[PDB]
């Protein structure tokens, strides 16, 4: 489990959200549609940033399982291809 | 078809270039990233 | 109504319709057995437009011409890695085919294994994955169309013998080009009016009563390309209104 | 664990018996080995026994012994991993990996390759193997259901089918019970399958099938024992036309001609 | 125009050229029908010589000889198909022919694929490029060219009947040259004097009765080149210009 | 105009006469054909051809008919342009265009596929053509030449062999004299063999044929012999391995035990 | 260009006069051709001739036939150029290009392809280098040896082998000895696997031989030969356990239902 307060969060606009199509200027509207656009691809990049994180840690702990068991002193050997093998992500991701 | 490992054929060009976004998304900064999302939503009137 | 193209005059021909009228409201599987052209997928596109799905596009278009794999894969389509490796992922005959009724052509020449797979989409309702690791499901009507004797193929056990009666929900026989007498002259004058309205020709010429016996004693096995397929070769070659239509054009391979 | 009666008919016959013995094996997770000409629900019966256990929350799959490309079974039998042959896009799971904990269905076994026999056979209930350019070994748990409408005795002494394979299978054999001789449920199979068109047909009511119909029926030998039924219980419904009156036609040949 | 060196068999075959020079002012599609090695390809020479394709640009392409599993790719269009990044790559011969004439030849070795292709751009017009989300269909002159029975083809299945049956609207016959001997001696004299002009001989020496009636029992299953193949080896192998020759030898794998 | 004339070995009155026709023929560039056997071997005929024409300054490349890439017979034949494939990132001149003005040897054009005898079609009659990587069509000039064992009327008659492509090829067929049918040259091409293979031996000297082993070889079929009359001469002088005494029993055939 | 003993040595006067023409051949750089039975030391011979080749330093290539795996292995023969292919970074060197200069001792050459043959004879027939990809041939000096347990005349007989390429395989034949052939070298053959077996085992040291045992020897034919021979002393080294007794009995057959 990942540490929710730690965890960011973004929120939309609504009063902004609600004054795009209202708007009777072409330059307003346009920035609004281009800032709305904006929002959304970050917002889209960082869910999916941490959706990646979360399914990372879920599999080196399906790793650090074996090893937490092993202990410290038998700890097994890991791989960054290894593990990038346990996730659907380039090894670059990984990284 | 058939089942096999020739060698010789056309294809493809890899996985799609300038992906500058997902790049920053993939390294984790932690506070810097935060700072950096702060300046981004400074920028962005519409994000809170 | 679609300008009713290639009318029947035959009153088997408007049995046939009748009964498909009748047929046509009913989402069962269907079977037909007849000549060749004949313009079975005309009646097949006509009844699809018969149904209530009007709006609901029909692609059909199931000749059999692929390889028994190749074949396969038009119905399986083409996935990442597929056909042990595939650039490609193809949609395939069998996703255009989902929602609207869709045509067998030539259905008897396909692998009893691909009849079973197809019968089990029927029988199950659920589509048959190329790759298999994904469930597909698809709702759609189905028409089959084959030209020899099934029944002859399941004393011979060629073809699933489920798959045939399941099939065979209602057979669709056909009468013989041959079978056909006084609509030869009907369709010969529609085929001319519509190459003057195509070939931009003031008016069909007319024929002559040498054309009309040539065409008598005209074996004319194709059903509706034969017919159509010289009606235009004739045409082209004469390419006047000024003289009725005398000379026959019999063989395309024809020489000297 | 839900009753789930679904498509159960047919209890006037041994068919009940049938299934209350198969109750007993459905907690059974043993190899399980159907006997049954085409046509018989045997594909019910298993969904049945799937569906019958709790594990039915686990992936119940089926299969049946259609070569279509000879290479293209052994690969899913075993699981392209990625890159194994030239063009992998990336690993194709296994058809039994698919479904791991949950009941597999196995059919045509009368119509499998000797190669093919000899594959399975390989995991003979072994429980693990290795896909297809696969590093290290797999072990699955699944339940597997045979079923074939051919004497498998019969063709092990000819030795059209592998004697290994055949004791490796069938810890348990399912004869289903002859529906040609099932005269007592065919009544019930005929108010259902009334039930059901009328359902579907949406007329005013179901006029009745009077007694010429059943008397038909009864000379029909059935050759298609469940599925034949019903197609030409449709395709009577079909060409009787109007429901004023109990129909009592039978619509036996649409080979034949409907005159 | 070129057309004095095919010579033509007859006025037979001249009555054949000017049916086909009466055909040139149209653009639509043709089919082209002649013996394997018989000067098929003069056949597109007055093609080409037509005027309005003597403005445009002549694309001739052996369907036969052009296979490769890349190339299935690359006869389409990808005019701005970039999957490696090369959008500027261009249908190939598809793309080059635009606005000149174009001829498939030895199309009866081809993929069925690739024939439906074809077949689909021959039908209506082009359109949705696959890079460039619009094909556009351009007026360029095509025509396409046989040598066996395409039809047997097809009734083993071999042959697109949909296509063969489209193309059989403009269909024109080679007829064997062993049916005519007549320009048989013009063109061995013609043949005989560029050898002589070639190998820097005085002359040609001329034929003989014996000569002649050699030729005239020769079945000459080859005649536009396989006949002046023959003729041009025997002028080298005699070397004498003292007499006109009478001994020619056809079979080379016949030892002495 | 000048000749190296490499070995010739050649006087069977007939070998000769083949020479002069070829000689003859050694002007022509147009495609021709060799009834070459194993036995005939005489591969060097062909090189001796090319040498005779002009193009003699021009590429002599030998087309290896058989052994041919599968995958990337288009390729080989043609190349790619700068652009080229998925795979390739530079040009790949291609092997039918890396020839120009010079001979081309097609080397057992039987073992050649059907679909190699595709490719090949219409690449003699056209010439033109354009780069994988893809471009405008060019014809080169170059001779053409190719060379089999076997009866290829046979293989257009069991229709193996593509019976138009030979019928567009093979402006001259040469026939090679049998082995058997040369009968002449046989102690010289012996000698000839024995002087060359003494160096190779660091042999003292040549201790002569003696008139059984003559005899024998007169005897001998030897159905094959163009490069098997050498071997068997080598493999008989290693037997006798004795400058001192005079060659008179040779090994017939390496298969008996004796 | 060594001495190099090799214990492998056939104690035989006709095996006298074998080696003595390999002695004599060793200088020769002409390929030849190893008559023999399979596990009849043919290795042994191959590796004797390497060694006495001129080119002590000159590569020793395996050169197996049945191993190519004939969808791309004219390439491994043919090697190639980097980028020849799709996906190629690397020229990838010929299998004779790996061993240019040194020695290729055909293995298994009775069991190989047709395209195998033909790649075969192309590469005899004065090799050059024409690589996949390559716009420049060259020439490799490395000698040839072949090897086969089959009547090479037969299969061509058969039409198995092009007749060209056995001329242009051989230019003389290395005809091993039969086991028949050898005799009273078992013996000593037999004491050397003793000792071996002996210094394997940790044993004390070797019983040793009884004369029922050597009677035994001269009734037994060895159909593997040394082979035969090494597996038959193996398993009657095996049986007899302790040393305290030399051997009288051997275990003739390994695969004998009896007792
Ligand atoms: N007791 C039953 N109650 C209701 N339906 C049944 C019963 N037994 C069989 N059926 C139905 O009869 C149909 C035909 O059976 P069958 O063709 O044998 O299926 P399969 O061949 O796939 O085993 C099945 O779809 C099944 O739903
Ligand atoms: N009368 C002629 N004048 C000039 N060229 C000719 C004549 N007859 C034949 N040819 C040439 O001989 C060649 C033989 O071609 P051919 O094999 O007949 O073509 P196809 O294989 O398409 O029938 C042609 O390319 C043509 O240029
Ligand atoms: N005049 C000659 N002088 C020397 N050697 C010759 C002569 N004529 C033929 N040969 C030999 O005959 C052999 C035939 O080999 P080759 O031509 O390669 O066989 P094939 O052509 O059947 O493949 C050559 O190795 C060559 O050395
Ligand atoms: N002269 C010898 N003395 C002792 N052992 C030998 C002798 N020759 C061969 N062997 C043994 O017999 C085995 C024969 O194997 P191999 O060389 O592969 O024979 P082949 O090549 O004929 O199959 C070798 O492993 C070798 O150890
Ligand atoms: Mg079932
Ligand atoms: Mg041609
Ligand atoms: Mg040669
Ligand atoms: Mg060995």
């Amino acid at each position: 489990e990942l540490n929710a307060d730690s965890i960011p969060r973004l929120k939309i606009n609504q009063q902004y959200a609600a004054m795009g199509n209202s708007a009777r200027n072409d330059a307003d509207g346009q920035f609004i549609r281009s800032n709305l656009q904006e929002a959304r691809w970050l917002i889209k990049s960082l869910e999916s940033r941490n959706d990646t994180l979360l399914r990372v840690s879920r599999c080196i702990v399906e790793q650090q399982q074996a090893f937490f068991e092993q202990g410290e002193e038998y700890m097994k050997p890991m791989v960054l291809a290894d593990i990038a093998q346990a996730v659907e992500m380039h090894e670059s991701t990984i990284s | 078809m058939k089942q096999g490992l020739q060698l010789r054929l056309s294809q493809q060009l890899a996985m799609t270039p300038q992906l500058q976004q997902a790049i920053r998304l993939l390294q984790l900064s932690t506070l810097e990233l935060q700072q950096e999302l702060q300046q981004a939503l400074e920028s962005n009137p519409l994000l809170e | 109504e679609y300008k009713d193209n290639l009318l029947g005059e035959a009153n088997s021909f408007l049995e046939v319709l009748e009964q498909v009228s009748h047929l046509a409201p009913l989402d069962k599987p269907v079977l037909i057995i007849g000549e060749r052209g004949t313009g079975k997928e005309l009646i097949a596109s006509r009844l699809h437009y018969l149904s209530s799905r009007w709006q609901g596009p029909f692609i059909s278009l199931n000749c059999a011409a692929l390889n028994e794999n190749l074949l396969d894969s038009e119905l399986f389509g083409h996935e990442a890695g597929a056909f042990t490796g595939a650039q490609k992922r193809h949609p395939g005959r069998f996703e255009r085919a989902d929602g609207g009724t869709l045509f067998l052509d030539e259905l008897a020449t396909a692998p009893m294994m691909v009849q079973e797979k197809l019968l089990r989409v029927i029988e199950y309702g659920e589509l048959e994955r190329v790759g298999g690791s994904q469930p597909l499901q698809v709702n759609v009507r189905l028409v089959c169309a084959t030209n020899a004797d099934l029944p002859a193929m399941v004393n011979e056990g060629t073809f699933r013998a489920d798959l045939l009666d399941r099939l065979a929900f209602d057979v669709v026989q056909l009468p013989p080009l041959r079978e056909r007498e006084s609509d030869i002259m009907l369709m010969a004058e529609y085929f001319a009016i519509q190459m003057c309205r195509e070939i931009k020709l003031p008016l069909f010429p007319g024929f002559t009563e040498r054309a009309r016996e040539t065409l008598l004693n005209y074996r004319w096995p194709g059903n509706i390309r034969e017919l159509k397929n010289v009606v235009e070769r004739s045409v082209y070659r004469h390419g006047t209104s000024d003289y009725p239509l005398d000379d026959i054009i019999i063989d395309p391979f024809k020489r000297r």
